[PDB]
RNA sequence: UUAGGCGGCCACAGCGGUGGGGUUGCCUCCCGUACCCAUCCCGAACACGGAAGAUAAGCCCACCAGCGUUCCGGGGAGUACUGGAGUGCGCGAGCCUCUGGGAAACCCGGUUCGCCGCCACC
RNA sequence: AGUGCAAGAGCAAAAGAUAGCUUGACAGUGUUCUUCCCAACGAGGAACGCUGACGCGAAAGCGUGGUCUAGCGAACCAAUU
RNA sequence: CCUGUCAAACUCCAAACUUACAGACGCCGUUUGACGCGGGGAUUCCGGUGCGCGGGGUA
């Protein structure tokens, strides 16, 4: 890569197709989930905030305990296992 | 249930490849396995499709092969009617084979080696370089092609 | 069906466009109600350059501040025709424009479910020269 | 300098004006010859189709396109017939003209990539194919060997 | 419309019904809502939850079947609006309803409102509910006694047949009094 | 749901168009400004108070495919491209065979003029 | 369109415009990710909390600077609280 | 309206394929202790070739 920031290289994960363009539902901004709880992680283009760092849009963890209104679920990352903040805005409910 | 045979080496064979090969029991050219006609392991053959040879044999030529090459999951001891009799659910070679070829039971589930080391082609094979359709004896064969293939190598 | 379908006049905007006022007192007493300031957008040679600045004032009249305004407006302009929109409305003159349409305006300009009017619903120049030529004057 | 050092289209597309600059003008006089008021309302239909992906030069679609054109003059300057060269050189081609040092070339010219089969020229002809004359020429200036197809004309 | 690249907004946002950037808000106390709205001539009042295929509303109370308790006069107005808002209160509390947040949709946050008079009630009802009291109307006006005085300047009876002439900001008491004890559906 | 409120999915729901519907459950337009509140000017809007009138808007209901959209049939196409294999072909560029997958444009014919949840209600 | 500046991306009852008010560009201490995929490594950066005190709002709530990814610096020594 | 062409830094579309998690079969581990954890000792940080996909370059 030239340049090494959070961004490089997300054109396209961090980009919405044009008829998905504008503000998301409030519906999924705002769902519950349980520790346990297999959860799929992609960030949401239209939502700024909750968001985990691009490298990650794909996989799917497991909800343990949560900060603030924000989720903590962890994720292996390769080998190496990791604890990811997340809102629900950018999680989905696995099955 | 089709019957497989490697008919190509390890050397240069992807590792993915030669790992299948080895999860349905071969390790060697020229060992065979029986393996049940289901998605899971028709996934498996049609990868290891290039470096193996395979179709579903004829009651008989199972039965010869069995006979010829089968070994207990440990030792010596020819599989042989009174073996099977005295060591499986069936009576006899004959009674096995049906139950393999209508995937009823496994060479394992019978105390069997999941193996069949076969014997060189007599004769030597249609080569190793090309499909059947096209001369070789790669890939999947008739149920009279791979008879003869088993039984040369029986 | 009619009644809930004849014209009526919504607002009559008098504005006088200055380059920069004292205009507004004659707006005051020539309509009958405080005028609004009228900032420009854009930086341009006119030395006008100012974004936020005064550079006219206008007035919305509604109900009789409206008509009684009209009511000597009207009788210092001759024209008609052309002249009118394509939504039955009109400007002459200083300038004092008239806007005009049917009884279910509301619909379009409130806040909740607002809609927009359809067109079989809007004014059309003619429906329009017909209602006020039919109050005091003549058409073209 | 040689066909040799671009005929072949193994470099990635390289297009964009809006990211390349100093590309030199094509060479192409025209792509529509003879009576190109008229539509294609002839009876025969004759083109050359390009045996091989290639890319060609403007250099060659001038040369080419010149030496048929030029030579449908059996038929007379202002003769009944149109003449149609459907390729445009949109690829730019460069020249490392240090050593291997920063070799990233400098624009030199442009190229039209053609793919084995298409038809890179149609003519138009009453049944008078004097045109296929015309391209046993046009395909001596291009690098691929070509086939000179005829389409609507079973007046044979 | 246009194209496949066009955008089209939300359905609710469309029929131009739901503001979406406040429904966010709202919900992210996890409380109920307290659905407060308005109809020319009546008013309502929901308590709505969150759900799989959309809301649900688990107590409500509308102007209309206020009359139901000896309600005799309009439905538009204050006093109406309060107990609307304390019936729905009731029912909501009888449900097993603590809290919840006041939604008041596209309406506008003005003082004294119809809408805050809705929350003044639900909370009397028994229900928390985040609030300012100096946002609302003054007990007063409440009864309905801007009205009653409105009346007052009479010359021609504010009410066209109705009942009474003069008008009753009592009728409010009398009913405010009822529904704070036994009586169905509460 | 003989017209309502809150929503979910967020165009199958958009755009445009036709027909129908209200002494009342109703929703609206509508009437009107003493009040709470309101317009850098206007009770237009916002807010409040109300029913003399209206179903013309909206809205609800039934329907139209011309545009946009979703999905399906047949054709394009097992074409383009492609994971695995080859002492197959080609000066080469590149192609071919076996095996496992498999498109896009476009044409023609259907579909689509929203579906669903909770609450309230002759 | 605009959103200070590259490029790509986000945004319409707004993340833009206008108006008004305000100083959360606040103190303290952390969790996590990043810096450094996997996989050890500092400064720096961010996301998300908690404690304290505040701003605005009817309120849910928003404010841990500017919509996001650049705008930065160890030990020793000095000045400063 | 008709007609002729394109895109590494275009996309109304869109594979093969790669990839997160989960189940199933297979294989493997429970005296050959896997998975994992903690510690001792390194070597190593001139690589090269074939094939597929590449970017540069006439090569
Ligand atoms: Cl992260
Ligand atoms: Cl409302
Ligand atoms: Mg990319
Ligand atoms: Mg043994
Ligand atoms: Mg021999
Ligand atoms: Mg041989
Ligand atoms: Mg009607
Ligand atoms: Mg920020
Ligand atoms: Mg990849
Ligand atoms: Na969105
Ligand atoms: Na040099
Ligand atoms: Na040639
Ligand atoms: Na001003
Ligand atoms: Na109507
Ligand atoms: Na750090």
């Amino acid at each position: 890569p030239s340049s090494n920031g959070p961004l490089e290289g997300t054109r396209g994960k961090l980009k919405n197709k044009p008829r998905d363009r504008g503000t998301s539902p409030p519906q999924r901004a705002v769902e519950e989930f349980d520790d346990g709880e297999k959860v799929h992680l992609k960030i949401d283009p239209s939502v700024p905030n909750g968001r985990f760092h691009p490298r990650f849009d794909g996989q799917t963890g497991t909800v343990e305990g949560k900060q603030g209104d924000a989720y903590k679920v962890d994720i292996v990352d390769g080998g190496k296992e990791k604890t990811i903040i997340v809102t629900a805005a950018h999680l989905r409910r696995q099955e | 249930m089709h019957a497989l045979v490697q008919l190509r080496g390890e050397v240069n064979m992807h590792t993915d490849i030669q790992d299948t090969l080895e999860m349905l029991n071969i390790h060697h050219v020229n060992h065979c396995t029986l393996v049940p006609e289901t998605d899971a392991y028709r996934g498996m053959v049609a990868k290891v499709n290039d470096f193996v040879a395979f179709g579903e044999p004829s009651q008989e030529t199972l039965e010869t092969v069995l006979a010829t090459r089968a070994e207990p999951l440990e030792g010596d001891a020819d599989v042989d009617d009174e073996w099977v009799a005295e060591h499986t659910d069936y009576d006899d070679i004959s009674g096995l084979a049906f139950a393999l070829l209508s995937e009823e039971t496994t060479l394992r589930e019978q105390g069997l080696s999941p193996t069949l080391r076969l014997h060189p082609p007599r004769g030597g094979h249609d080569g190793v370089k090309h499909p059947v359709k096209e001369g070789g004896q790669l890939g999947k064969h008739d149920t009279e092609g791979i008879d003869d293939l088993l039984e040369a190598m029986r | 069906f009619h009644e809930m379908r004849e014209p009526r006049i919504e607002k009559v905007v008098v504005h006088m466009g200055i380059g920069h006022a004292n205009a507004e007192d004659i707006l005051g007493e020539i309509t009958g109600q405080m005028p609004v300031r009228t900032k420009a957008k854009r930086t341009v040679g006119e030395f006008d350059i100012r974004e936020g600045d005064p550079i006219g004032a206008k007035v919305t009249l509604r109900d009789e501040m409206a008509e009684e305004f009209l009511q000597t407006a009207l009788p210092l302009a001759e024209l008609a025709t052309s002249q009118f929109d394509d939504t039955g409305n009109f400007s002459f003159g200083l300038d004092v424009t008239v806007n005009l349409v049917r009884p279910g305006y509301r619909v379009a300009k409130r806040d909740k479910a607002s809609r927009s009017i359809p067109t079989k619903h809007r004014l059309n120049p003619a429906d329009a020269v017909a209602f006020i030529e039919s109050t005091y004057d003549v058409e073209v | 300098k040689p066909g040799a050092m671009y005929r072949n289209s193994s470099k990635p597309a390289y297009t964009r004006r809006e990211y390349i600059s100093g590309i030199p003008g094509k060479k192409i006089a025209q792509f529509d010859m003879g009576n190109n008021g008229a539509g294609p309302t002839y009876p025969a239909q004759v083109e050359l189709v390009v045996e091989k992906p290639v890319q060609i030069r403007h250099n060659a679609l001038e040369a080419a396109r010149v030496a048929a054109n030029r030579y449908v003059q059996n038929s007379g300057a202002a003769a009944n017939y149109k003449f149609r060269i459907r390729k445009f050189p949109f690829h730019v081609i460069r020249e490392n003209k240090d050593g291997m040092r920063a070799p990233f070339g400098k624009p030199v010219g442009t190229a039209a990539r053609v793919h084995g089969a298409n038809h890179i020229f149609i003519a138009w002809v009453n049944p008078d194919p004097n045109v296929e004359e015309a391209w046993r020429r046009a395909k001596m200036k291009v690098t691929p060997t070509i086939n000179i197809d005829s389409s609507p004309a079973g007046n044979a | 419309a246009t194209g496949p690249r066009y955008k089209v907004p939300m359905r609710r946002r469309r029929e131009a019904r739901t503001d979406y950037h406040q429904r966010l808000r709202l919900l992210k106390s996890g409380k109920p809502r307290l659905v407060a709205r308005k109809s020319n001539k009546h008013v309502r009042a929901q308590l709505v939850t969150l759900g799989p295929n959309g809301d649900d509303t688990l107590a409500s109370a509308h102007s209309s079947d206020l009359a139901e308790y000896g309600w005799e006069a309009p439905t538009g107005n204050m006093p109406s609006a309060y107990l609307t808002g304390l019936l729905a209160g009731l029912r909501a509390q009888e449900a097993g309803v603590e809290e919840a947040v006041l939604d008041i949709g596209l309406n506008s946050p003005t003082p004294g409102s119809k809408v805050f008079a809705i929350q003044e009630g639900a909370i009397d009802a028994g229900l928390d509910i985040p609030h300012n009291d100096d946002v609302l109307a003054d007990w007063q006006r409440t009864r309905g006694a801007h009205i009653a005085e409105y009346d007052e300047q009479l010359e021609e009876p504010l009410y066209s047949g109705d009942f009474d002439a003069a008008d009753l900001p009592e009728h409010f008491d009398e009913l405010r009094e009822t529904l704070l004890d036994g009586d169905i559906e509460l």
